């Protein structure tokens, strides 16, 4: 029926697609979502939304993923779409590993869940996926990796990147801060909490408000761990040390 | 206006302007005439040339042995239709060996083309046809119309200026029954004439003729093969 | 027999706080041996690991489609799979051929991934669980296999035990078989570590 | 199985024995082969007893709805109908020889035969199962036209019996059930309830 | 046959407006409550119960799933047995494959997925009502929320329906991480209270628990008694 | 917010800014269109419901106008609100029922029944191509364990069993007289089933019937199979009323 | 397999032996072949192990949907059309061939269901290769209205006779008792057959088998 | 507007698409059907639009069954194809139950085919009215009457179109319970003269068909002489 039917599968006049574009205004008002390439490995930082004092706290993460052996994402926008993409990229991952019995290469996995996005943009009359994510991995062919994707299908590879609220803030702070050929894990913790420090101005930074993972490689294996917030609360203090020493 | 785009929508009145609509496109068609006595049933047409080099466009089209179609409207739907008449014929000599009757086959176009006018997206048959044919019951002269609706005529004329040929076919049709085939013929061109404006004629160019009865199959006349009926409209 | 066009012999075995895993090692076409180092055992966990015994094409897309399950079932659920809960997601997998079934019969032995519990069992080709509390298995050479398990087998074995236990009871076994053996390999599954060996064996 | 039933003026009498036989073992000595399908509509059962449960189940469901609909008690030859419909449709895949017998206020007591094959017809009286070729010869030489309800129950009891005594396939009890207006009425004959004919000794 | 296009779109400042409607039928609900203890979890909820006339047995809000899971909602009552229904059979579907009774939050998962259908496929609006379920599992206490979007969340406590921020301030001021499951009832009960509006009898309020031996209802002559002090 | 609207929120079944469903709001309108009111009642030992029967034109062969349905032999119903919705939802009832004994091999209990119903409604109220049914449904039957049963549901899926209940033009005004009368009842259970029903649809609409204006049917403990009062046996009712 | 099952005055015994075979060599000497349908109704399976264990799984959930959704406890009667109608569909592909009893709103229900979907009510029934044997006891010796004891005797007695006769049957005798008020799941019942003991020791010291090669792989 | 689909209500709780239907049924001419002590006879005003057309042209009476007729009124397309309808639902239930349809089974049934054109946006509520009239020694004289919701009743008399109740008005003064078919088709052809209006619609043809003891429970159309002599005497009536 075309009286009801509000189309969310064609162009306007300008060429545009607009359910894709109010769907990236949903993502920019989500947490704040980060990932930080460097050469001992890739991370990813993200904002909590679930801080309420009586939530329960009984999963591993909020918005951190495991995706298969060497891979992990993060999202920025409406949750439940995030639990549908996610879902279909675990089973991306294994229908490869089952017809070549290798792992996913990374790029291969992101293009496969875009194409996917990119589909829902063109036919079908449904609303696309409320979601952008950030993924990082590694695989035998480029290493250590962190790929971006938003509801266009679109998606790209970077060296640090940013979604979700106050992103384009965050993208000038790695701009200037970011050494190209030079991080390691330990100063991209370290910028990762000094750009979330500057883009969470509402309000004083805590633990409890942060998710942090990283993937590195021990051993010819990869190891994704979600931070303890011990360790989330000593890198806020090194930061706070740090701002101490700024002037003298 | 809310109520005509969806031969779905009944306007307040008790009517569907789709299928009003899809009749204006008969109304505006060239005319055809379609009449018959005890033993034939006779189909004349006008046919209507884009421009003074183009040859005329086919009105009448054989159905089967004993059914001819004239056609007023959408051409492209007339073929459908036909399509679905000559296959309906061919069934039923392929399971009985015998001529599908013409009230039939009429029943069956009418139900056909309803189902469409009741359904969201679809839209009536664009078209208008005049039927003849003969079987046990003797000859026919059917008309089948875009609202499904078909009717059982002595004589009939749709298409443009047809009032013209159906108030004609009023004021000669106690003479029918009794007529021979060319008058009969005759009576069904001067009614189309009619249609004319005053200036013009039939030419052997503009005018095509179908007839079929008890001792002739469905045949069409075209070009020099209408003259002999042109001559002695005396 | 189809069972017998590739040959092949596996079986499980519990000790105190442990368990072991053993196959032997021949890839074969009816009477010819092709290879001596086929994988007929696979880890499904740390702790836990499947023996599969039958057609080889079998064995393998089985411990493939197993994997490719299991990986999913990891990822959603917080955890490790428990070695009863393998079990039924393996009939489960075997049943749905229920009318055109995989041609393998595979065994399944392991600790439990929170309480170290020893766990053994096999199932037929279409995924009818069998759980014991000693010793299990399957292939060509079942019969010998069980004459020797219930000769040998003993209760609460420690792990120097049980690997001699298993080992004889495989060597005797796949001995009096002309298509299975090529080699045996054995691993003992414990709380703390995962002990793999190749036998001293037959090679003819 | 030896089935039977007859029709007199008001009503029909049913019968049945009780054996049920995979190869030659018994695995029911008292199986009730006489099944309702409506009030006053009863199937007696011979063949194959998983495609005979099958059909009345289902026969059983599509005359209970029709009877709803309707609002009226169903016809005897609807539920023949309906046995007959399925019978034919599915006579490759069907083991299943039934005779449908009852009343109805319209047409009184009535019987049906649909035999393997799913054919239909109306019948004064009718025998079926393995055991019924036994008497063929008795009930042609018995059945008189305008039997009371009380001798078409010992006709009936009679042909049972004699063919339980012959058809390895055939014994047990009598179930034996008679249909009229006033309702369903049904006994049991066993042990020496059953008529008895001597063994001819020289 | 059926409309395939999304009833559910972005707005464009990025909102989904069907489901923040959705959420105000929640809102606009019955109260419900959940509180989990450290021996176990209680649910417990308001009948907008009119009338004497009612059966109050013939229908319940508090809802068994599995032996160790149950459920309440607050907002559109039909939308609710549809998504019980559901939870039923992808619990059976579990138990069928693992031969184990589904975890709690593998349930909240599939049933939350359910939801975030009715948020973009064709022709459907979504479910207008949010879900309190919980469950034993691993030794352990869960409560979750799974709300109109498909988006799930564990709590501590929490409350949903009419009054809900004010019954949330009052669990918060209230609630504490040592409590047992029956002074847990106790305060899911005067939660239930703080917004009641006509007296609480048994027959208008229904009480479900779990703990270790599984997931029940309390009868009326046990919430009969709890009512007492209250 | 208040009747607040945007979008197509009054033409299809999707949700107002205020999380209401005006379709199905209308859809209890269509329900008082055709201007009668039915009542049901439940007691110890029977459950009857009582309905309006309007013959206005004398050429209807008034034995086939009724709102008064056999469901199974031992489920009645009584439908108010528009006629063949009511019809359909009728047939709907009499295939549930019919294949739950198939699959089950025992009778529907009427909650299920009225459950089942309400589910299918439900649907109407979901999914944006189809309306809901402007009809209601009254079920009664015998439970084994629980005695006489009077179950309703309505056009937005919600089912409820009853002491008593009614619905239609007068359903408010039947729910106060039926609400006072049994507050004043022990054990708050009505025991005069039938003269209740009577009772109550006749002072809510203030006619005093003839035995032609009302049908009956009910369900008892010793007799559950549905049945259909006579005129006469309503007349009998109407008699025993009037003198007292 | 002998599995076997009686109505006594106030309920169901059901019961069953516990070996599995394939081909002619003990695969399982203590397979459970008493299945759980409900609270109130279980089921004895005998013929292809998987098609017994999955049949019955199946009907159990799909019963468990059913009472949760009607509150209700389930009726024997349900079972037995969901089991039939399933059977039937199959054709007689499902092997299984099972006894099912229990104790209802209605009373105490016994009902054995054939492959192809028949099925039989009666107040004593058997199946499996052993259920000759258990029937012949049952002829002999079944009375109607046998107290809770008598009854166990009975179908044990049966089982017994599959057992000890049949190939096809061993090990142990498993019972289960239904009635109104209790629920005794009694595996084992008997243990008429035991292993003997080993005259001999075979305890193989280290180093007794020669080893290639080794690899110790520590874990957490 | 509310009025666009048949799956909208509007604020008063109305199915404006189904009423709309009806008004196409209302502005058609005049059918009746009268049930009597042995039978049912059917009449239609069928106007006659021009005479270029064959005498009995665009029948309104229909055989759906040998024992069923139908008189409609409305669109006559869809009418003819609820004709249809009809047909295939009596030759199914005898395929399949084995006997004839009885007269209000095969109305309900063809009721809740329309019903279902009344649901959906996908489709149009039916623009037609119909009666079904039916004889059996069992059953007796059956007229039933189902209109564009799906509602379907039984009657003693029923009239359609838009001098309905002009029509019913005369049905009314008989009594049609000890009349016989061969005095009520004059009847009948009396009062479609009495409500056809001479002045607006110039000419119509009578249609006249029954079903009844006398046609031995067989619906056909009233003999030529039979209808010419109602014909008579109702237009002499009429003086
Ligand atoms: B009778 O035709 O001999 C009898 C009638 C049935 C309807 C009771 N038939 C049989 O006994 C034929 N037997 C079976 O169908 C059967 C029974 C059993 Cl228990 C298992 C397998 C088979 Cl195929
Ligand atoms: B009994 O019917 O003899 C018994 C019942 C089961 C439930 C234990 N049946 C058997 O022992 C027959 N064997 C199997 O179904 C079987 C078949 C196959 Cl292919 C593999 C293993 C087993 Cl255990
Ligand atoms: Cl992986
Ligand atoms: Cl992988
Ligand atoms: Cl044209
Ligand atoms: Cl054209
Ligand atoms: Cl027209
Ligand atoms: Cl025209
Ligand atoms: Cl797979
Ligand atoms: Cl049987
Ligand atoms: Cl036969
Ligand atoms: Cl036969
Ligand atoms: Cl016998
Ligand atoms: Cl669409
Ligand atoms: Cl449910
Ligand atoms: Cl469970
Ligand atoms: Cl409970
Ligand atoms: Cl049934
Ligand atoms: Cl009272
Ligand atoms: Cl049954
Ligand atoms: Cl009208
Ligand atoms: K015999
Ligand atoms: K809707
Ligand atoms: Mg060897
Ligand atoms: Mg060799
Ligand atoms: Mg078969």
């Amino acid at each position: 029926s075309r009286r009801y039917d509000s189309r969310t599968t064609i162009f306007s006049p300008e060429g545009r697609l607009y359910q894709v574009e109010y769907a990236m205004e949903a993502i920019g008002h989500a947490g704040t979502c980060l990932g930080i390439l460097a050469n001992d490995g890739v991370l990813l930082a993200a904002e909590r939304r679930n801080i309420h004092k009586l939530l329960d706290e009984v999963f591993f993460s909020e918005k951190i993923y495991k995706l298969n052996e060497d891979m992990a994402c993060s999202v920025a926008g409406i949750t439940s779409d995030a639990n549908v993409l996610t879902n279909e990229l675990r089973l991306i991952a294994q229908r490869y590993l089952l017809q070549y019995q290798e792992p996913i290469p990374c790029e291969q996995l992101v293009t496969a869940l875009c194409d996917i996005k990119q589909a829902y943009t063109q036919f079908g009359g449904k609303r696309p996926f409320g979601v952008s994510l950030l993924y990082i991995g590694w695989d035998k062919h480029y290493g250590f990796q962190l790929y971006q994707s938003d509801p266009s299908g679109n998606y790209g590879g970077w060296k640090a990147t940013c979604i979700g609220n106050n992103s384009a803030a965050a993208v000038s702070m790695l701009k200037q801060d970011y050494k190209e050929g030079e991080m390691t894990l330990k100063s991209a913790l370290a910028l990762a909490i000094k750009v979330l420090n500057k883009t969470m101005d509402v309000s004083k930074l805590s633990a409890e408000k942060v998710e942090i993972a990283t993937l590195t490689r021990e051993n010819g294996k990869t190891v994704i761990r979600v931070l303890k917030q011990k360790e989330v609360e000593q890198l806020i203090k090194k930061h706070e040390e740090e701002e101490a020493k700024a002037e003298r | 206006n809310q109520y005509d785009n969806d031969v779905t929508v009944w306007s307040p009145q008790g009517r569907i302007h789709q299928i009003e609509y899809a009749m204006e496109a008969v109304k505006q068609g060239s005319a055809t005439v379609g009449l018959k006595s005890k033993t034939h049933a006779v189909l004349v047409a006008l046919k209507r040339a884009q421009s003074e080099l183009a040859a005329h466009q086919k009105k009448i089209l054989h159905v089967d042995n004993h059914i001819g179609i004239s056609i007023a409207g959408l051409t492209a739907d007339a073929r459908l239709l036909c399509n679905f008449m000559r296959q309906e014929c061919l069934d039923s000599r392929f399971v009985f060996d015998r001529p599908l009757p013409v009230s039939r086959l009429v029943s069956l176009i009418g139900s056909k083309t309803q189902i469409p006018t009741q359904r969201y997206g679809r839209r009536p048959y664009g078209v208008g046809l005049l039927i003849a044919g003969y079987d046990d019951m003797g000859p026919h002269i059917f008309q089948t119309c875009p609202s499904a609706n078909y009717f059982d005529c002595r004589a009939m004329s749709i298409g443009a200026r047809s009032q013209s040929a159906r108030t004609y076919l009023e004021r000669h049709m106690s003479e029918f029954m009794e007529c021979n085939l060319n008058e009969l013929v005759k009576h069904g061109l001067r009614a189309l004439r009619e249609t004319l404006p005053a200036e013009q004629d039939l030419t052997t160019k503009n005018v095509s003729i179908g007839i079929v009865g008890k001792d002739l199959e469905f045949t069409i006349y075209d070009d020099d093969d209408v003259s002999p009926f042109l001559e002695g409209l005396e | 027999s189809i069972m017998s066009y590739n040959g092949g012999a596996v079986m499980a075995m519990k000790g105190k706080n442990c368990v072991a895993i053993a196959a032997d090692r021949r890839f074969g076409i009816q009477a010819q041996m092709v290879t001596t180092d086929f994988q007929k055992i696979f880890p499904m966990g740390d702790r836990l690991y499947i023996g599969l015994a039958g057609l080889a094409t079998d064995v393998q897309t089985v411990a493939q489609r197993l994997k490719f399950r299991l990986n999913l079932y990891e990822l959603k659920e917080g955890r490790q799979i428990k070695p009863y809960t393998l079990m039924s997601m393996v009939a489960n997998l075997l049943y749905e051929k229920r009318f055109g079934p995989y041609y393998t019969e595979p065994v399944i032995a392991g600790l439990d991934p929170k309480t170290f519990k020893p766990f053994i069992c096999s199932l037929d080709l279409i995924g009818c669980p069998m759980v014991t509390d000693d010793f299990v298995v399957s292939g060509t050479c079942a019969e010998q296999m069980y004459g020797m398990c219930e000769s040998l087998w003993e209760p609460n074995m420690d792990p120097d035990h049980l690997f001699e236990t298993i080992s004889q009871a495989m060597l005797n076994a796949v001995d009096r078989d002309a298509v299975s053996g090529m080699g045996v390999i054995v691993h003992i599954i414990e709380k703390d570590k995962i002990t793999t060996r190749t036998l001293k064996a037959r090679m003819d | 199985t030896t089935i039977m039933a007859v029709q007199f003026d008001g009503g029909v009498v049913l019968g049945a024995d009780s054996r049920t036989t995979t190869g030659s073992y018994i695995a029911n000595r008292v199986t009730d082969k006489l099944t309702p399908i409506h009030d006053r509509i009863f199937c007696c059962r011979s063949g194959s007893a998983a495609d005979t449960q099958a059909v009345a189940d289902a026969v059983t469901y599509q005359l209970g709805f029709h009877s709803i609909e309707l609002n009226e008690p169903p016809l005897v030859h609807t539920a023949a109908s309906l046995f007959k419909e399925m019978c034919y449709r599915y006579r490759e895949d069907l083991m299943a020889g039934i005779i449908i017998a009852g009343w109805d206020p319209q047409e009184g007591g009535q019987v049906y035969s649909v035999p393997m094959g799913g054919m239909m017809v109306r019948q004064s009286f009718a025998i079926g199962g393995s055991g019924s070729s036994y008497i063929y010869g008795y009930v042609d030489a018995t059945y008189r036209e305008g039997m009371t309800k009380e001798e078409c129950l010992q006709f009936t009891a009679n042909a049972l019996a004699l063919a339980m005594e012959r058809d390895g396939s055939s014994g047990g009890v009598i179930r034996l059930a008679a249909i009229a207006e006033s309702g369903v009425e049904r006994q049991v004959l066993l042990g020496d309830q059953i008529p008895k004919f001597a063994v001819a000794t020289l | 046959r059926g409309y395939s296009f999304s009833l559910t779109t972005f707005s464009p400042s990025g909102k989904l407006v069907q489901i923040e409607y959705a959420l105000a039928a929640v809102a606009g609900g019955a109260p419900s409550v959940g509180i989990k203890a450290a021996n176990g979890v209680v649910l417990a909820t308001e009948k907008k119960q009119k009338s004497i006339l009612y059966d109050e047995r013939s229908v319940h809000k508090v809802e068994p799933i599995t032996k160790h899971i149950g459920l309440v909602y607050s907002g559109m009552g039909p939308d609710y047995r549809v998504l019980v229904h559901r939870a039923r059979k992808l619990a059976q579907q579990y138990y069928l494959v693992y031969q184990e009774p589904i975890p709690t939050a593998q349930l909240v998962q599939r049933v939350a997925s359910v939801m975030q259908e009715y948020t973009q496929s064709g022709g459907v609006r979504p479910f207008g009502v949010s879900l309190l379920i919980c469950g034993w599992n691993e030794g352990r206490p869960y409560l979750f929320q799974s709300d109109p979007s498909g988006a799930y969340f564990a709590w501590k406590a929490t409350a949903m329906g009419k009054n809900y921020v004010n019954g949330k301030t009052f669990l918060e001021k209230r609630y504490n991480e040592d409590l047992e499951l029956e002074d847990a009832i106790h305060t899911a009960i005067l939660t239930l209270k703080e917004s009641f509006e006509g007296q609480m009898t048994e027959d208008n309020i229904e009480v479900g628990i779990c703990n270790e031996a599984g997931f029940r209802r309390l009868t009326p002559t046990e919430v009969k008694d709890y009512l007492a002090a209250i | 917010s208040r009747g607040s609207s945007a979008g197509f929120d009054r033409h299809i079944t999707i949700f107002s800014p205020e999380g209401r469903l005006y379709q199905v709001e209308y859809a209890f309108k269509a329900i008082n269109q055709g201007g009668l009111t039915s009542v049901a009642v439940r007691g110890k030992d029977c459950a009857v419901i009582v309905t309006q029967k309007k013959v206005p034109d004398k050429l209807l062969d008034s034995s086939t106008v009724t709102h008064l349905f056999k469901i199974t032999e031992n489920i009645g119903c009584v439908m108010t609100g528009m006629t063949a919705d009511s019809r359909s939802q009728v047939q709907r009832a009499r295939y549930e029922a019919a294949n739950w004994k198939y699959k089950y091999g025992y009778e529907i209990p009427v909650d299920m029944l009225c459950k089942r119903i309400a589910d299918i409604s439900q649907v109407y109220t979901q999914n944006a191509e189809m309306r809901p049914l402007g009809c209601c449904m009254i079920l009664i039957g015998i439970d084994e364990e629980q005695g006489p049963q009077v179950y309703k549901c309505d056009p937005a899926g919600y089912y409820c069993g009853f002491k008593a209940t009614a619905a239609g033009v007068k359903q408010t005004e039947s729910t106060s007289f039926l609400e006072k009368k049994v507050k004043k009842k022990f054990d708050w259970t009505f025991e005069q089933t039938v003269e209740t029903a009577i009772t109550c649809l006749s002072t809510v609409l203030s006619i005093d019937f003839k035995p032609s204006e009302i049908e009956v049917g009910v369900v008892t403990v010793e007799n559950p199979k549905f049945r259909i009062l006579t005129e006469a046996e309503i007349d009998a009712h109407l008699v025993a009323l009037a003198e007292r | 397999t002998t599995i076997a099952g009686v109505v006594y005055k106030d309920g169901i015994v059901l019961g069953a032996d516990t070996r599995a075979t394939e081909g002619m060599v003990v695969a399982d000497k203590n397979c459970s072949k008493i299945h759980f349908i409900s609270p109130n109704i279980y089921c004895c399976g005998a013929g292809t192990a998987a098609d017994t264990d999955m049949t019955t799984q199946l009907i159990s959930s799909n019963l468990e949907l059913h009472s949760l959704s009607t509150g209700r406890l389930p009726r024997v009667v349900t079972a037995n059309r969901m089991l039939k109608q399933m059977l039937f569909r199959y054709q007689g592909y499902i092997g299984a061939a099972l006894v099912l009893g229990g104790v209802d709103v209605t009373g105490p229900h016994l009902y054995s269901i054939y492959p192809h979907g028949s099925t039989d009510k009666l107040p004593y029934v058997t199946m499996g290769s052993g259920s000759l044997a258990a029937m012949a006891v049952f002829e002999d010796k079944f009375r109607p209205d046998m107290e809770e004891e008598e009854a166990k005797n009975l179908v044990s007695e049966a089982i017994a006779a599959g057992i000890f006769n049949d190939l096809g049957s061993g090990s142990n005798i498993d019972l289960c008792v239904i009635s109104k008020n209790k629920l005794d799941f009694l595996r084992p019942y008997t243990v008429p057959n035991k292993k003997g003991t080993r005259l001999g020791r075979y305890r193989c010291e280290k180093g007794t088998t020669a080893v290639l090669t080794e690899k110790i792989t520590p874990l957490e | 507007g509310y009025d666009l689909s048949a799956s909208t209500f509007s604020p008063d709780g109305r199915v404006f698409q189904v009423e709309y239907a009806m008004k196409a049924v209302e502005n058609s001419s005049t059918a009746i059907g009268i049930r009597c002590k042995d039978g049912v006879v059917f009449g239609v005003e069928k106007l006659v639009l021009s005479k270029l057309y064959e005498e009995g042209s665009n029948k309104r009476l229909f055989n759906v069954d040998r024992h069923v007729g139908m008189a409609v009124a409305g669109l006559l397309a869809d009418a003819r194809s609820l004709a249809d309808i009809a047909r295939e639902e009596a030759s199914n239930f005898r395929s399949n139950f084995g006997y004839n349809i009885p007269l209000k089974h095969l109305a309900d049934r063809v009721a809740m085919y329309v019903h279902a054109y009344t649901l959906y946006s996908a489709v149009r509520p039916f623009g037609c009215s119909f009666m079904l009239g039916s004889y059996s020694v069992n059953d007796g004289a059956q007229l039933y009457m189902i209109d564009p919701s799906g509602v379907s009743y039984g009657y003693w008399g029923c009239a359609i179109g838009k001098a309905r109740q002009a029509a019913k008005t005369e049905i009314e003064k008989l009594q049609m319970k000890e009349m016989t078919c061969r005095d009520i088709v004059k009847e009948v052809a009396k009062i479609i003269y009495i409500v056809h209006d001479e002045v607006k619609d110039k000419a119509f043809e009578l249609e006249l068909s029954w079903v009844g003891e006398l046609t031995n429970g067989r619906h056909e159309i009233v003999p030529k002489d039979i209808r010419e002599e109602a014909e008579k005497y109702a237009k002499e009536s009429l003086k």
